[PDB]
Formats: structure tokens, C-alpha cells, sequence
């Protein structure tokens, strides 16, 4: 029934900052892309939106305790596996059941139907599934910092010091069991919560395939992925 | 009625499939370009499969409590993890023909008791990641974790036991047999091995490693025709009664 060391708590905190640091990108960014007062707009914006995501999970990776201790070669193989799947935590949080959509950084309400006409309808219906199942999840920003951190130093294939990483892994998944063990009575269900968090990680695995085989279907369908996108994930 | 413990579950790995229904998810499809002089060996292999999944369909109905949720949830919880259940036998199976400047790729992967798939054939069969991946993530990386047959089992049933399968007529009913397992496996690592440091999450970090490999083995089986798709419900279905 133990709490945290300094370290811990100062990684918590720090995290929990870098979360709310990164949620949205700048008001320039944000600014800039939503200019603006036909099926390629709601393409526009959906894309467009999605490279700063991206860049922000970036960055967010870079501003982890051990990220700098990985061989370049690996740092770009672990932010470019979770580039996709933290993407998906992320747009868990601006999900908003009353409506059954996500909101843009724009405050923009997105539905399944904004998803057809844009193209993008073959990942929405699993991707608005996994939100529903965020939701009645209920968890707290300490969960969702400490979750993702462990998503990036989650083992990938093409690693060089892969038992590094899993180490520096070690720690998150350690520090999330200690945060899980105090919010409640160090009882039965305080597993239940740490298991049903660590499940999160396989559904994000199969929503991750489908960012990719959308991307695959989109370049198929001749349009133009963002090469920044195009880049980061591999799509051939 | 019995608890949904490892301890029933053991009693069940051991128990031996009904081999008395031919149920073909797997074959090769007549559209399937998969070259002719391995049509022979590949639909041979299909058939093995097979086996496996209606041995895993009557063992995944023979667990505490799955049999009382509504069927049509019964068929999508099965049809949802298979794949995964079959690629996780194979894992531990192989286990054993690990041969763990000093090491090389594994080159044996035991689908049956006996029979066994070597690293080159997959290699002919441009499967050759996936099947190294099969080996290192899931294979190797347990035999260093030390998995035991009661962690193993729990791992099973959780995998089967998934509230996040879409279409689910009440996926809390099914979230209850999930949380009661996540009991029984930490326990397990307490009272077994108290020793260890996160060994409930090394293993459950198992469960992601094995969803890609079988969203992989999809691909691959698709790309191939190889899998009966559109008919596997009703087998299901049909099975489960
Ligand atoms: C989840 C598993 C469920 C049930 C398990 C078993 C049934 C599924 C079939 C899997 C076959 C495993 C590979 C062994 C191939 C043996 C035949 C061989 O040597 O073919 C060479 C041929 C050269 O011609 P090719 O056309 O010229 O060249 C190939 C392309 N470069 O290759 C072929 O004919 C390719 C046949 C396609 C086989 C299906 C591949 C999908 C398997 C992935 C699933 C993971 C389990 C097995 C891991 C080994
Ligand atoms: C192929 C690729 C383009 C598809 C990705 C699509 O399927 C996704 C997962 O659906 C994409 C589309 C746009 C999207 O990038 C976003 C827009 C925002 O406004 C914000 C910007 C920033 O605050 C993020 O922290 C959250 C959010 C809601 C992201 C999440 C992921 C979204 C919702």
C-alpha cells in the first residue's frame, strides 16, 4: 500500500503538463489550416488536422523521461509505430457521446457522416466504437498521460536495444500500478482497473492497421496523402 | 454451475476436441491464386486448421459461464478471436523447439503435436516476418517470461473473453467474466511468483504483440482467399449447437 517516489510524481506531474501542453496545436497552427469563411474540404480539413496531431505526439514523445537515450534508428521506429496508435487515445479524449462525434481543435463537431463524404467512411464506424469504449471507461488525465507514454516505449519491431526500451517501459507501466494502487483501496478490483487500461493497448493495435489500410485505400483512390503522413507511416 | 477459475480452465486445455464435424474456415478457395503445386500441402494445411478451430469453438463453450450469454454474442466473441487463439497455441506449442557472435532466427514452428513448419518454407511462401515475429514476440519472449500453463490458460480465456468485440447484444455481461479473470491471473502471479515486478502486465503486453500478428496472418490468409469469410458465423452458429 505504498505511494510514489519524487521521481514519480515529478514524471506525473510532468506529464500531465505536456498532455495539456500538447492537446491542441497552437493557435497559429490551428489558425492557419482552419482558414476559411465538394469533397476535397472536408478532406482538407480532416488531413490537415491530422499532421499536427501527429506533430504534437511527436513532440510529446521527445519531452519523455529516457526518449534520448534511444539510437536515432529506434527513436524514429518507436515514434513511427505510435504515431498512429497514441493519435488514437487522443482523438478518444474529444470524443463527445451526447452526439456521437469527434470535435476538431476548431471546436468542430465531425459525425460518421462527415467521415463518408470525405472519404474517410471505412475507418469511422470502428473508430467512433472504440470512443464509445473510452468513454464509459472514465479515466482520469494521470491514466491517459501515463497510458500513452507506455504506448511509445511499447515493443516495435525493427528495434535495436529492444530490451532498453522495454525497461524504460518498465517504469510507466510500473509508476501506472502505484497511481492505480492509492486512488483506491489497494483491494481486489485495482487489478480489474490496471488490466481493463492495459487492454486499451491491443484495441489500439487493430484501429492502428486501419489508419494504414486507409491510407493504402486513399492512395489507391489517387489523393494525395500528405507526404508528411505518407512518410511517417510507412504507407508504400 | 462452476466458477470461472484457472482451475476449471486446466481441466479443459487437456480435454480432447470432437473431431466429428467437418467445418472448413479455412481452404483453398477456387479463386485462390495460390500456385498449383502447393494447392496439395497449403489445403492440407487449411484442414489442420480447421480441426484447431472447432477444437477451440467447443472449448471456448465449455467455459464457465460463456454458454448463459446470448449466443449471437457467443458466435461474435468466437468469430472475433480464433485467429488470435490459434496463433497463440502455435506460440506455445513452439515453445518448445526454441533453441535458445551466439544466436540465430528460430527455424521451427509446431502447428500439432508432432508436425512442424520450417522457417524456410514460410520463407517460400513469403510469410517469413510473420512467422518471425510469431517466434520472437510471442514464442521466445514467453519462454524468457517463464509463462506457466496457469498463465497461459488465463491469457486464452481472457483473449476469447473480450467486451470490446463490436455488436455485442450486452457487452457487460461479458466485461464481468473478463474482470473476474484479471482476479484470478494477479493472484496467480502474487501467490505463485510475489517475486516478480509487473509480471500481470508482461504478460498481459502479450495480448497487443498477438493482435497485430493475427491482423497480420489476415492480410495474408485474404490475399490468398483462404479464408472461408463470409460462412464462418454460421459455423460458429451451427457448432455451438
Ligand atoms: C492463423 C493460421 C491458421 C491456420 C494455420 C495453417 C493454414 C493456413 C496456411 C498457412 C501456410 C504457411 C506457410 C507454408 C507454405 C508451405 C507451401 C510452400 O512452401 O509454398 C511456396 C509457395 C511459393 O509460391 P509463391 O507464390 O510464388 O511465392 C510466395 C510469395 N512470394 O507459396 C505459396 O503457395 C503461398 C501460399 C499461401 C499460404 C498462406 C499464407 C498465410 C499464412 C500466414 C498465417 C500465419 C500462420 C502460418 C505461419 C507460417
Ligand atoms: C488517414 C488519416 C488522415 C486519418 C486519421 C483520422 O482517421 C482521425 C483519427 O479521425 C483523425 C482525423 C483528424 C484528427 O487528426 C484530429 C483533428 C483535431 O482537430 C484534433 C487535433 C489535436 O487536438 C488532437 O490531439 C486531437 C484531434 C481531435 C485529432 C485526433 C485524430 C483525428 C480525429
Amino acid at each position: 500500500v505504498p505511494p510514489l517516489t519524487a521521481n514519480q510524481k515529478s514524471l506525473i506531474a510532468r506529464l500531465v503538463w505536456y498532455q495539456e501542453g500538447y492537446e491542441q496545436p497552437s493557435e497559429e497552427d490551428l489558425k492557419r489550416v482552419t482558414q476559411t469563411w465538394d469533397s476535397d474540404m472536408p478532406f482538407r480539413q480532416i488531413t490537415e488536422m491530422t499532421i499536427l496531431t501527429v506533430q504534437l505526439i511527436v513532440e510529446f514523445a521527445k519531452g519523455l523521461p529516457g526518449f534520448a537515450k534511444i539510437s536515432q534508428s529506434d527513436q524514429i521506429t518507436l515514434l513511427k509505430a505510435c504515431s498512429s496508435e497514441v493519435m488514437m487515445l487522443r482523438v478518444a479524449r474529444r470524443y463527445d457521446a451526447a452526439t456521437d462525434s469527434v470535435l476538431f481543435a476548431n471546436n468542430q463537431a465531425y459525425t460518421r457522416d462527415n467521415y463518408r463524404k470525405a472519404g474517410m467512411a471505412y475507418v469511422i464506424e470502428d473508430l467512433l466504437h472504440f470512443c464509445r469504449c473510452m468513454y464509459s471507461m472514465m479515466m482520469d488525465n494521470v491514466h491517459y498521460a501515463l497510458l500513452t507514454a507506455i504506448v511509445i516505449f511499447s515493443d516495435r519491431p525493427g528495434l535495436e536495444q529492444p530490451l532498453l526500451v522495454e525497461e524504460i517501459q518498465r517504469y510507466y507501466l510500473n509508476t501506472l500500478r502505484v497511481y492505480i494502487l492509492n486512488q483506491n483501496s489497494a483491494s481486489p478490483r485495482c487489478a480489474v482497473i490496471f488490466g481493463k487500461i492495459l487492454g486499451i493497448l491491443t484495441e489500439i493495435r487493430t484501429l492502428g492497421m486501419q489508419n494504414s489500410n486507409m491510407c493504402i485505400s486513399l492512395k489507391l483512390k489517387n489523393r494525395k496523402l500528405p507526404p508528411f503522413l505518407e512518410e511517417i507511416w510507412d504507407v508504400a | 454451475v462452476q466458477e470461472l477459475s484457472i482451475e476449471r480452465l486446466l481441466e479443459m486445455e487437456s480435454l480432447v476436441a470432437d473431431p466429428s464435424e467437418e467445418f472448413q474456415f479455412l481452404r483453398v478457395g477456387p479463386d485462390s491464386n495460390v500456385p498449383p503445386k502447393f494447392r496439395a500441402p497449403v489445403s492440407s494445411l487449411c484442414q489442420i486448421g480447421n480441426k484447431q478451430i472447432a477444437a477451440l469453438v467447443v472449448w471456448a463453450r465449455d467455459i464457465p459461464h460463456f454458454s448463459q450469454l446470448e449466443m449471437e454474442d457467443q458466435i461474435l466473441l468466437i468469430k472475433g478471436s480464433w485467429n488470435e487463439l490459434l496463433l497463440f497455441a502455435i506460440a506455445w506449442r513452439s515453445m518448445e523447439f526454441l533453441t535458445e557472435r551466439t544466436t540465430s532466427p528460430p527455424q521451427l514452428m509446431c502447428l500439432m503435436p508432432g508436425m512442424t513448419l520450417h522457417r524456410n518454407s514460410a520463407l517460400q511462401a513469403g510469410v517469413g516476418q510473420i512467422f518471425d515475429r510469431v517466434l520472437s514476440e510471442l514464442s521466445l519472449k514467453m519462454r524468457t517470461l517463464r509463462v506457466d500453463q496457469a498463465e497461459y490458460v488465463a491469457l486464452k480465456a481472457i483473449i476469447l473473453l473480450n467486451p470490446d468485440v463490436k455488436g455485442l447484444k450486452n457487452r457487460q455481461e461479458v466485461e464481468v467474466l473478463r474482470e473476474k479473470m484479471f482476479l484470478c491471473l494477479d493472484e496467480y502471479c502474487r501467490r505463485s511468483r510475489s517475486s516478480e515486478e509487473g509480471r500481470f502486465a508482461a504478460l498481459l503486453l502479450r495480448l497487443p504483440a498477438l493482435r497485430s500478428i493475427s491482423l497480420k496472418s489476415f492480410e495474408h490468409l485474404f490475399f490468398f482467399h483462404l479464408v472461408a469469410d463470409t460462412s464462418i458465423a454460421g459455423y460458429i452458429r451451427d457448432a455451438l449447437r
